RNA sequence: CUCUUAAGGUAGCCAAAUGCCUCGUCAUCUAAUUAGUGACGCGCAUGAAUGGAUUAACGAGAUUCCCACUGUCCCUAUCUA
RNA sequence: UAUCUGGUUGAUCCUGCCAGUAGUCAUAUGCUUGUCUCAAAGAUUAAGCCAUGCAUGUCUAAGUAUAAGCAAUUUAUACAGUGAAACUGCGAAUGGCUCAUUAAAUCAGUUAUCGUUUAUUUGAUAGUUCCUUUACUACAUGGUAUAACUGUGGUAAUUCUAGAGCUAAUACAUGCUUAAAAUCUCGACCCUUUGGAAGAGAUGUAUUUAUUAGAUAAAAAAUCAAUGUCUUCGGACUCUUUGAUGAUUCAUAAUAACUUUUCGAAUCGCAUGGCCUUGUGCUGGCGAUGGUUCAUUCAAAUUUCUGCCCUAUCAACUUUCGAUGGUAGGAUAGUGGCCUACCAUGGUUUCAACGGGUAACGGGGAAUAAGGGUUCGAUUCCGGAGAGGGAGCCUGAGAAACGGCUACCA
RNA sequence: GCGGUAAUUCCAGCUCCAAUAGCGUAUAUUAAAGUUGUUGCAGUUAAAAAGCUCGUAGUUGAACUUUGGGCCCGGUUGGCCGGUCGGAUUUCCAACGGGGCCUUUCCUUCUGGCUAACCUUGAGUCCUUGUGGCUCUUGGCGAACCAGGACUUUUACUUUGAAAAAAUUAGAGUGUUCAAAGCAGGCGUAUUGCUCGAAUAUAUUAGCAUGGAAUAAUAGAAUAGGACG
RNA sequence: ACCCACUCGGCACCUUACGAGAAAUCAAAGUCUUUGGGUUCUGGGGGGAGUAUGGUCGCAAGGCUGAAACUUAAAGGAAUUG
RNA sequence: GCCCGUCGCUAGUACCGAUUGAAUGGCUUAGUGAGGCCUCAGGAUCUGCUUAGAGAAGGGGGCAACUCCAUCUCAGAGCGGAGAAUUUGGACAAACUUGGUCAUUUAGAGGAACUAAAAGUCGUAACAAGGUUUCCGUAGGUGAACCUGCGGAAGGAUCAU
């Protein structure tokens, strides 16, 4: 195809966007970014279809020039910035404070936070390598790399961040019964207590959680995501805390609040 | 490039063209509630046929298993809401028995008659 | 195969890179390198004694074994240091609810510490294209000799 | 131009291959450097991803390490004696990777004589005491030191000219210096 | 049906080195063909060891076309003995 | 949503096809046609041919303004507003269209890169540049040579351009620079021991080659060649540091050198303030463009496993002029018969190779409703291929590009 | 199959039927078709068993190798009761499943890490005449999987699960005035917000992961060149 | 050698029909819509036509393999009455 | 009654067939070989570095001697760069000429089938013991159906000494 591909299509964005499939040809290409393509929502997205602070597009433009959407301390003028899991976008107008953090169905949420719980974010370390000069790093899920970090960070375990210098401040390590969010899969947004990690030398780790409602289920370890201890998170989590009812649980709750 | 826009047909028609039999009871039908089509007979067996397909299909599992607990719920709650399942006969083994005329019977062709208002399904 | 005055060729062969300094008198006169290909695989001992020099083997050269790892029967001998194998499998046809004998030949390397004959089961593993058909190297043998040290002479 | 795909080229059953996809530009190949020796030019070659490479053609000196010495240095390159791809390389005096070459080889003399002290073939107070320190070291080795008088070592070029514009290598030693050897004299 | 014979030309084959009419008619090859070839056959007067039909191979045998080749020609010129 | 009916007979039961019957995201055509919503549409045949117009351009406080441009107000006699032209930078490799080729190809699911390139976005990353190192190198900042423009011109003709004269940079081409310390090589001397020394050079990153470190399968000893720290001078060396992977010659580091030396800011915009020995000294705020390496993201290229329609009136096929493999090299971003040289004789097939056909782009899917199936998918999404037919190639991160060039054919 | 002079078929009038903003025709295809038959055809005579036998490829292929008995743990429906202000759990009862044991019984295997469970018991005991009951450390369970070493007869099938685009399909919620659709929307202080959503399923060959060990293959100890230490 | 009873394996015949078939009839042509022991082969309305074409075997005659276009509403089987 | 073949008319389809017949499409030998790229050369002009003179400027700082950095301007000489036309050898390789091959088509005198087809002309082959029982294989023969030899079958006109 001769070259990158720079247009989105409609039905071919991810789905979990929410776009309707009609009013338009083409959904917001994310750019280049911290995030993958089919796992962030763009600001556009996220101004325009979550917040409703905007009617159109160019709406969009003219909200974000004026510097007053900031993602993780700085500001982001891109319209589409891919922003993804663990990430935070602050208004100084509105004086509103959000976390990018996954439903219970498999979407980003509009989850409000605390104006101090936005000076940090939480981060999974992807891969730790010595560099040149002989200064190990970590690289987190959303590109951070920091150098010279704690001997004991090794892979697949999550660190906080200070988000306002570049620095760790404290990491969790990756053993049984650890507060796990899960990233992927049809089991995306669920947050379960590590039960057992399945080896398979070759390929793709399992990993078995747990979750409040004494219910199991399996996704591969790249899609787990430490996030604490049991009953202890370290982000506040989102209404629901992630446990997915059954459709006649969710039915009986929806037709529970039947009372004007 | 655009999503395209579905669509589909809210009618079936009958194979035997010409049965004789069956001709004379739609006339009554579309005599008795007003209509000016086959079609809109058509429409409603067709309607019909779908919904005793689920019926079917849903009594040949096991009895309260999610699936049919979930859906087989639906249709009957459904049904009822519009006025075309009986309160007492509210289990969905009576929407496999459904007739044509308990859904002709809902129209508001007929609740303008039934209920005065235009003395004739016609005036109606 | 290579049988017998490895260095039968045109350039000198050698390991990369595994120097030998002649100013210090040593007893085994070449250091040699080799590495554990891992799954478990045993790195044979022929592999480790021996003094071939082939840079596709998985145990002393320059070649790493990833992905499929698949097994198959020895069907033909007949080119140096490299075979093919039949994988045999059934193929199902849904229509009938029955399936079919079906098969796949696979070329594959074959390091010199293995000592192969046709009919020996063996399990390969797949490596970088290793020539233009070659996806494959043979990494350890299931049979032994497929009941030969019992078809000798009369009693 | 050249291409080097596999999309011409009959299966492994030998079948022939439709065309299927004009030539692209990324299954290219280019021509070959066919370096020869003296007088330095080298051309750069603009690679994908706009990398260069440096396309070696008539080089004079390269950078030849003594292995079991530890040193390294800059000579003139006498010839071409060896080749095992093809013999026309040694006839035209041809400079590719894997190449046995012979080079200035007083370099090799000019350093050792002053670390070891002791002139190959047939003052001062500290290089007394360094002289000393070292050899018991120096019993270099037979077929090494006799080719120091006709002043010419031989070397195994270990670089890819046509591909960085290097003609570098290692002065021939032991087991690999005696298969060399045994090939130069045998059909000379 | 009729005259009539010893019997009244069968299988084949053809304007054939056998056909008068004849430069037969049809087709083909050509710009154009008393030529060539394939067909047709009430065939002046084809025809069965007076041998009929077919036929690979062979021919200083008769004929037709094509390719190559050329002073055969257009249209002549020049050299040697 | 599990149905049949008409036609062989003088009549009869069969076999059996023909006919009827219903549907078609199935085309056409005829007749008829009022309202709402909805909205496919030169695929089929001719990837046949094309008039004309349009479809790719783009500027921020922030690369270049002496328009002999407009505007004048407004601190501005280097510039300062606005701004044609033009340079520079970036984009034009997306998009949109078509379905010609294509049958182990494409494609789908599933793999691989410990086998590679990657503009960009994001996150990190640079005290080393000079010279035999006091009469010294522009750092308070080095070089021209050009467009636009001015003027003189040519041609029937074009997004043709020639000669002459100017002038810019984040264009082009150059070229300074900064702490401490350590480790290494040399060694002037002095004095003989067990030896140790004044100070001379080397040491950014990148490139190329060679050597080495990168332990760990549980524990101990003698000796050789060297040579390390502490002396209670027989000697001891006690604590001695180790990353990742299933796995490497991995990451990373060290040694000797190598290079027509990669990079290490001669750039711009707003502010203009501290602080004395008052030098217009020395400092200093915010963010813009950059810049090498690593990472990240958008990608790409190859790639494992298995699955294609009809065909034997295709049975053997493949190595001419690579067919299958080995060694070496060359070429590529890289693997690989990708190419070359040398050597070997291999590779596929009735479990259908090879060849032929396809009125064949593959897939998500579509039509038909007991089920099992049958038939279809040029065409709204994904992947591929193409741009009249072939081939070649410039630019560039990315093209074998066609609204880019060159050649041949039409 | 009608029409050759009373035409139930043609050309019309009349009247009538069918579908109806639609209706006919042509071509294709699907259903009817068990007339392509795996489900599911037929072959004495209707179309169809090679003249006969051998026979390779292919398909197929007898029976038999841990059964039977004992104890324990805790699950999900359904009953007779309701304790409670439609739904709740104990004890009583069946019923159908899962795990683990001992019966001569590999569970791959050693070397520690760990222990969840008792042969434990150290005191007694909330309390119904006590094995109904658990907090509870000092001799005494391995497997429940970590990680390091050392090895492993092969498969088919079946279970569950991960990995998985959207639109399409099936399907939930929602009164686009209905409906095809759409993914909306619904509530208020309708004068400075409240708030439910944007489900679920299929996704089948292959590949991966896991439970099962019937059925059907494979390999083993016979010139012992066998098996444990 | 013959007789009687039995039992294997033969070539057949007799009566029944539970059963099967369109019937004629059939201990297989049965144990099939209550449709599955293994396996081989052929047929798919009638003509055209076992023709054309290619392949191959044969001395020949001919054998084996073997189409289509077009045409057509029947051809056919068993039985019943004439 | 049914019914067979030659022969005759009208229409249609397919076949054989001199023309070494014709056309389209895909491969491809051999020869010829454009262009771009790579490469050996080339030097229209246009400058770098180095060597020295003649005429001046700027000063590391002296009473005479001493002496550096930049820049401009002409006789002339040592060792490299750029780069046009052109040009060597290459790989890639369109395309042209002449052939071969594969696939899809295809005209043709004439020849000979079949159908429409029912009938016409000549006979009576078949169906009744069809008036010579029928049919199968093979061979020869005859206007035509057909006849005859040899060996079969009953689907016979006989389940029977
Ligand atoms: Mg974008
Ligand atoms: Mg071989
Ligand atoms: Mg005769
Ligand atoms: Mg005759
Ligand atoms: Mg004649
Ligand atoms: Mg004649
Ligand atoms: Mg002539
Ligand atoms: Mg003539
Ligand atoms: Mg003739
Ligand atoms: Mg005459
Ligand atoms: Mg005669
Ligand atoms: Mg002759
Ligand atoms: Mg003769
Ligand atoms: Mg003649
Ligand atoms: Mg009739
Ligand atoms: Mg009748
Ligand atoms: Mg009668
Ligand atoms: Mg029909
Ligand atoms: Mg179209
Ligand atoms: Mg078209
Ligand atoms: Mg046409
Ligand atoms: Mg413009
Ligand atoms: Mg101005
Ligand atoms: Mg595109
Ligand atoms: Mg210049
Ligand atoms: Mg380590
Ligand atoms: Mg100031
Ligand atoms: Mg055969
Ligand atoms: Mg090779
Ligand atoms: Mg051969
Ligand atoms: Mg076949
Ligand atoms: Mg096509
Ligand atoms: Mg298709
Ligand atoms: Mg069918
Ligand atoms: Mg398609
Ligand atoms: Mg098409
Ligand atoms: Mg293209
Ligand atoms: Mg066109
Ligand atoms: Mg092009
Ligand atoms: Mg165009
Ligand atoms: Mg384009
Ligand atoms: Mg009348
Ligand atoms: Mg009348
Ligand atoms: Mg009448
Ligand atoms: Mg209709
Ligand atoms: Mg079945
Ligand atoms: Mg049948
Ligand atoms: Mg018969
Ligand atoms: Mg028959
Ligand atoms: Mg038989
Ligand atoms: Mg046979
Ligand atoms: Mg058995
Ligand atoms: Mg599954
Ligand atoms: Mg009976
Ligand atoms: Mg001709
Ligand atoms: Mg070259
Ligand atoms: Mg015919
Ligand atoms: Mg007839
Ligand atoms: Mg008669
Ligand atoms: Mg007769
Ligand atoms: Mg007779």
């Amino acid at each position: 195809a001769r070259g990158p591909k720079k247009h989105l299509k409609r039905l071919a964005a991810p789905h979990h966007w929410l776009l309707d499939k009609l009013s338009g040809c083409y959904a917001p290409r994310p750019s280049a970014g911290p995030h993958k393509l089919r796992e962030s929502l763009p600001l556009i997205v996220f101004l325009r279809n979550r917040l409703k602070y905007a009617l159109n597009g160019r709406e969009v433009k003219a909200i974000l020039m004026q510097r007053h959407v900031k993602v993780d301390g700085k500001v982001r003028t891109d319209t589409t910035y891919p922003a993804g899991f663990m990430d935070v976008i602050t208004l100084d107008a509105t004086n509103e404070n959000f976390r990018l953090v996954y439903d219970v169905k498999g979407r980003f949420a509009v989850h409000r936070i605390t104006d101090e719980e936005a000076s940090y974010k939480l981060g999974k370390v992807k891969k730790v390598q010595l560099g040149k000069k002989g200064v190990p790093y970590v690289v987190t899920h959303d590109g951070r790399t920091i150098r010279y970090p704690d001997p004991n960070i090794k892979v697949n375990d999550t660190v906080k961040i200070d988000l306002a210098s570049g620095k760790i401040t404290d990491f969790i390590k990756f053993d049984a019964g650890k507060l796990v969010y899960v990233t992927g899969g049809r089991n995306l947004g669920r947050i379960g207590t590590i039960v057992h990690k399945e080896r398979h030398d070759g390929g793709f780790d399992l990993v078995h959680i747990k979750d409040s409602l004494d219910n199991t289920f399996v996704t591969r370890l790249n899609n787990v995501f430490v996030i604490g201890e049991q009953g202890k998170p370290y982000i506040s989590l989102p209404k629901g805390k992630g446990i997915k009812l059954s459709i006649a649980e969710e039915r009986d709750r929806r037709r529970a609040q039947q009372g004007l | 490039p655009r999503a395209p826009r579905t669509y589909s047909k809210t009618y079936s028609t009958p194979k035997r063209p010409y049965e004789s039999s069956r001709l004379d009871a739609e006339l009554k039908l579309a005599g008795e509630f007003g209509l000016k089509n086959k079609k809109e007979i058509y429409r409603i067996s067709f309607q019909l046929s779908k919904i005793r397909r689920a019926a079917r299909d849903l009594l040949t599992r096991d009895e309260k298993d999610p699936k049919r607990l979930f859906e087989g719920n639906a249709l009957i709650r459904r049904l009822v809401r519009v006025g075309v399942l009986s309160e007492d006969k509210k289990k969905l083994d009576y929407v496999l028995a459904l007739k044509v005329e308990d859904f002709l019977e809902r129209r508001l062709q007929t609740q303008v008659y039934k209920l005065g208002l235009a003395k004739s399904v016609h005036h109606a | 195969s290579t049988e017998l005055t490895v260095q039968s060729e045109r350039a000198f062969q050698k390991q990369p890179h595994i120097f030998n300094n002649p100013k210090v008198k040593t007893s085994k006169r070449t250091k040699r390198w080799y590495k554990n290909a891992g799954l478990g695989f045993k790195t044979p001992k022929t592999a480790i004694e021996g003094s071939y020099i082939d840079k596709k083997c998985p145990f002393t050269g320059l070649v790493s074994i990833r992905g499929k790892i698949l097994t198959g029967t020895v069907v033909s001998t007949k080119m140096h240091r490299t075979i093919v194998i039949r994988r045999a499998y059934l193929h199902y046809i849904p229509k009938y609810n029955r399936y079919e004998k079906r098969h796949k030949n696979v070329p594959v390397h074959v390091s010199p510490a293995f000592r192969v004959q046709v009919g020996d089961i063996v399990t390969v593993g797949q490596c970088r294209p290793i020539s233009k058909t070659v996806r494959f190297n043979v990494v350890k043998v299931s049979a032994a000799a497929g009941k030969a040290n019992k078809q000798f002479a009369k009693f | 131009g050249i291409s080097r795909d596999s999309r011409h080229k009959r299966s492994a059953t030998g079948a022939k291959r439709a065309q299927f996809r004009k030539k692209r530009k990324f299954e290219l190949g280019r021509q070959p450097a066919n370096t020869k020796i003296g007088a330095k030019r080298i051309h750069s070659v603009r690679t994908r991803g706009g990398n260069k490479k440096y396309r070696a053609l008539r080089i004079e000196t390269g950078n030849f390490s003594w292995a079991s010495e530890g040193i390294s240095k800059k000579t003139r390159i006498a010839g071409v004696v060896y080749h095992p791809s093809n013999n026309e390389l040694v006839r035209t005096n041809t400079l590719t990777k894997a190449a046995i070459v012979q080079i200035d080889a007083t370099p090799f003399r000019q350093w050792f004589e002053a670390h070891y002290g002791q002139t190959l073939g047939k003052k001062s107070k500290n290089a007394e005491r360094k002289w000393a320190a070292r050899a018991a070291s120096a019993k270099i080795e037979s077929s090494v030191e006799s080719q120091f008088s006709a002043g010419r070592l031989y070397a195994c070029i270990s670089s890819r000219p046509g591909q960085s514009g290097r003609c570098d290598g290692y002065i021939l030693e032991g087991e690999e210096l005696a298969f060399y050897l045994r090939r130069l004299t045998a059909k000379k």
